[PDB]
């Protein structure tokens, strides 16, 4: 069902992207970069604009019309928080197999009832809300980060948090090493997107011979993601994984930056998902500035260099 | 978000919610006249302050215990009078806990059985849940690691709201025999409801009791409010009145900035949550004390940049400054103008250590560079962290 929309996390250069809330100060300026980083913008939305041109592209009326007239197999939102929740379904009424929601500020409750629509269908695939969005360097942008930092590659990355994907993404070309996909998931607590999802994908990419796992303090994510390598990325065939999770000083019961890293009731702490993902053979980097030189080494290791 | 107890308490009363007959005051001598209004068996005065653990924590007045009962009205005074100002230090507040400026006088009820009860949403079943324990009074962690079966959940589907299957079945294992079982059903259907209109993450009743008179009740209550949801629920936000808030703080949210104060000397603002806690990490690893955590939210304005530097100064604790930004979207450059721009207007008198990359790099290293100025640059973030540690020492 659901998982059968893994799947659509895979853009490339066939990935046809669709803006809604295009014509906002947002979509305008995210998709004037798209363009010149060589995603094919097809065209955005905006109600009552159907017909019309904006950055020498059309808007039209609704997603499903939009995606009708161009094929567009993905979608991004950049609207503002009172908004992206209908922006989101209604790219999973009009079937849209990828959405990517940037927006940060979506009430919770409104994300649990978007997790239930969609869990029951698997037409429509989302990552986020709160997140980065996805980039499949060289071919595919969908997001807001810095495609000219990515270098297609080697390493699948997945992560919590932008700007440590980033760090991450530098570290990899430093070295020479590259990244097949980056998948941000997002930095709130009720996403359409996990880490499991993503170790899904990567295991089964050939294009992807290690991973890079950021996680940070909040939910059990990177926990239910340990799990799942133990049973999943163990054996001889075993692709590497170093990970890195932030927040290994944070107070309790304080919001950091993300409406999800929070460590609350006793659970949360980053502690418990180093020693979880290490105790699934997960080699984790003690400093966010040693990501790109470990893996680098579990390559080496593995005269996979 | 969080608001006072008796905040929280209007509002679950308002919703049809059984909670403790009570009046608010800001000094022992409301608190006595408001012990007197009640006019009960047995009055109750509680400090308020955000934490918890209030009734076994300690003023600084001397006084010992948060929650203090008794049937003498001209008592409440005398104790109102060592809560009023003084700092509770609970086991969930600092070393100097917090300093209360309010107290809720309310009455009493006597309480036959505890049992705690709450609703959040739960990042397992990814929607709605009921924690249900027919032992209350106790920290819920506890009952939780000491007897797991105790603890009882049901997933609630948020479209189709709580059935009274579930709250009676809940009600039934909390311990509410017969009659009262189904009274103890209607309140939990009552908190599922108040918990979704008012977007909260969390309602926690500890103890939702039960009284000799047999009256189920909600004797204390703590919500948190989803901050993404300000913009629906104005009147709810507006009664967080940001009081206990470090004085610090307070300022950058003016400027929309992510600053959470920590106990330390090498004050850090950072762009993008992650690589904020990122930071605080890597500097207490090389023996660092990190001084907080910033957060200059998406993208930054000299605005920004100088605004964070001049509370971060402001503080007298901080004997060093650790930018780490990565210019990804606004290039290092506009970051590294806003910095050079308000060394100079800020005249800073800390060892500041700066550490850009992305978008712009060489060019920003120049601005730096140029300006002349005692600005450390670090190659990396390593390198930023000890560095900015030894300029400390
Ligand atoms: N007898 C009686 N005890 C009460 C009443 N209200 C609160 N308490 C007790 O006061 C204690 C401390 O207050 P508490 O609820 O723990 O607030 P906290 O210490 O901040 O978590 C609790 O364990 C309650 O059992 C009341 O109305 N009657
Ligand atoms: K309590």
């Amino acid at each position: 069902s659901y998982t059968a929309s893994r799947k659509h996390l895979y853009v490339d250069k066939n990935t046809k992207v669709i803006c809604q809330g295009f014509t906002g100060k947002q979509g305008t300026f995210h998709s004037q970069q798209a363009l010149e980083y060589g995603t094919n913008l097809v065209g955005g939305t905006t109600p009552g604009k159907g017909g019309k041109t904006h950055l020498g592209l059309p808007v039209f009326n609704t997603v499903k019309e939009a995606k009708e007239q161009t094929g567009a197999t993905a979608s991004v939102i950049y609207v503002p928080p009172p908004f992206a929740a209908a922006a989101i379904n209604e790219a999973i009424d009009a079937e849209v197999p990828l959405v990517v929601c940037i927006t940060e500020g979506i009430p919770q409750q409104d994300m649990v009832r978007v997790k239930h629509r969609l869990l029951r269908q698997g037409k429509t695939r989302l990552i986020g809300p709160n997140c980065p969005g996805v980039i499949n360097p060289g071919e595919c942008k969908i997001g807001i980060m810095p495609g000219h930092i990515h270098k297609k590659g080697r390493i699948g990355i997945v992560s919590r948090s932008g700007t440590l994907t980033y760090e991450a993404v530098h570290q990899t070309t430093q070295v020479g090493l590259g990244q097949s996909l980056c998948v941000g998931i997002g930095g709130d607590p009720f996403n359409g997107t996990d880490f499991t999802d993503c170790l899904e994908i990567f295991l089964n990419d050939p294009a992807t011979e290690g991973i890079i796992l950021i996680g940070e303090i909040g939910g059990n994510a990177e926990e239910n993601a340990a799990e799942f390598l133990k049973q999943h990325n163990s054996g001889p065939k075993s692709k590497p994984v170093v990970s890195f999770i932030a927040g290994l000083t944070a107070p309790p019961g304080r919001r950091m930056g993300h409406a999800g890293a929070i460590i609350a009731g006793g659970k949360g702490g980053a502690k418990e998902k180093i020693t979880a993902l290490q105790s699934a053979g997960v080699v984790v980097s003690m400093s966010p500035a040693q990501l790109g030189t470990t893996i680098y080494k579990e390559f080496e290791k593995r005269k996979m260099l | 978000m969080n608001l006072q107890e008796y905040q929280s308490k209007k509002l679950m009363s308002d919703n049809g919610v059984k909670v403790q007959r009570f009046f608010v005051a800001d000094t022992a001598n409301e608190a006595l006249e408001a012990a007197k209004r009640l006019n009960a068996k047995e009055i109750v005065l509680k400090a308020q302050i955000l934490a918890g653990g209030r009734g076994k924590g300690v003023f600084s007045s001397g006084l010992k215990g948060g929650v203090h009962l008794t049937k003498d009205p001209e008592v409440v005074g005398q104790l109102a009078k060592q809560m009023i100002g003084y700092n509770l230090a609970t086991k969930q507040t600092p070393k100097e806990g917090v300093k209360v400026n309010k107290v809720m006088v309310a009455e009493a009820l006597d309480i036959s059985r505890e049992t705690y009860l709450a609703i959040l949403m739960d990042r397992s079943c990814n929607g709605p849940v009921l924690v249900g324990s027919p032992q209350g009074g106790v920290d819920i962690e506890e009952v939780a690691a000491s007897n797991p079966e105790l603890i009882f959940k049901e997933q609630i589907d948020i479209i189709e709201g709580i059935k009274d299957s579930q709250a009676q079945r809940m009600a039934e294992n909390l311990g509410f025999l017969g009659p009262l079982q189904n009274q103890a059903a209607d309140q939990i259907k009552k908190l599922y409801n108040l918990f979704l209109k008012i977007d909260a993450t969390q309602v926690e009743v500890n103890p939702f009791g039960e009284t000799p008179e047999g009256q189920v009740v909600c004797f204390d209550a703590k919500i948190n409010f989803d901050d993404n949801a300000e913009f629906r629920q104005k009147d709810i936000f507006a009664m967080d009145d940001k009081s206990e808030n470090e004085p610090i703080e307070n300022e950058a949210a003016k400027y929309d900035l992510k600053y959470i104060g920590l106990d330390g000397n090498i004050a850090c603002f950072v762009n993008g949550a992650g690589l904020a806690m990122a930071t605080c990490d890597i500097i207490f690893l090389n023996g660092g004390k990190p001084a907080n955590f910033l957060d200059l939210g998406g993208g930054v304005k000299e605005s920004q940049v100088y605004q964070a530097f001049k509370l971060l100064t402001a503080d007298p604790k901080v004997e060093a400054i650790l930018v780490n930004i990565f210019g990804g979207i606004v290039n290092c450059a506009i970051i590294a103008n806003g910095i050079t721009k308000a060394c100079r207007e800020l005249e800073l008198k800390v060892p500041l250590v700066v550490r850009l990359e992305g978008t712009n790099v060489h060019e920003a290293q120049n601005i730096l560079t140029n300006s002349g100025l005692p600005i450390t640059s670090a190659v990396d973030l390593e390198d930023a962290a000890k560095k900015a540690v030894a300029s400390v020492t």
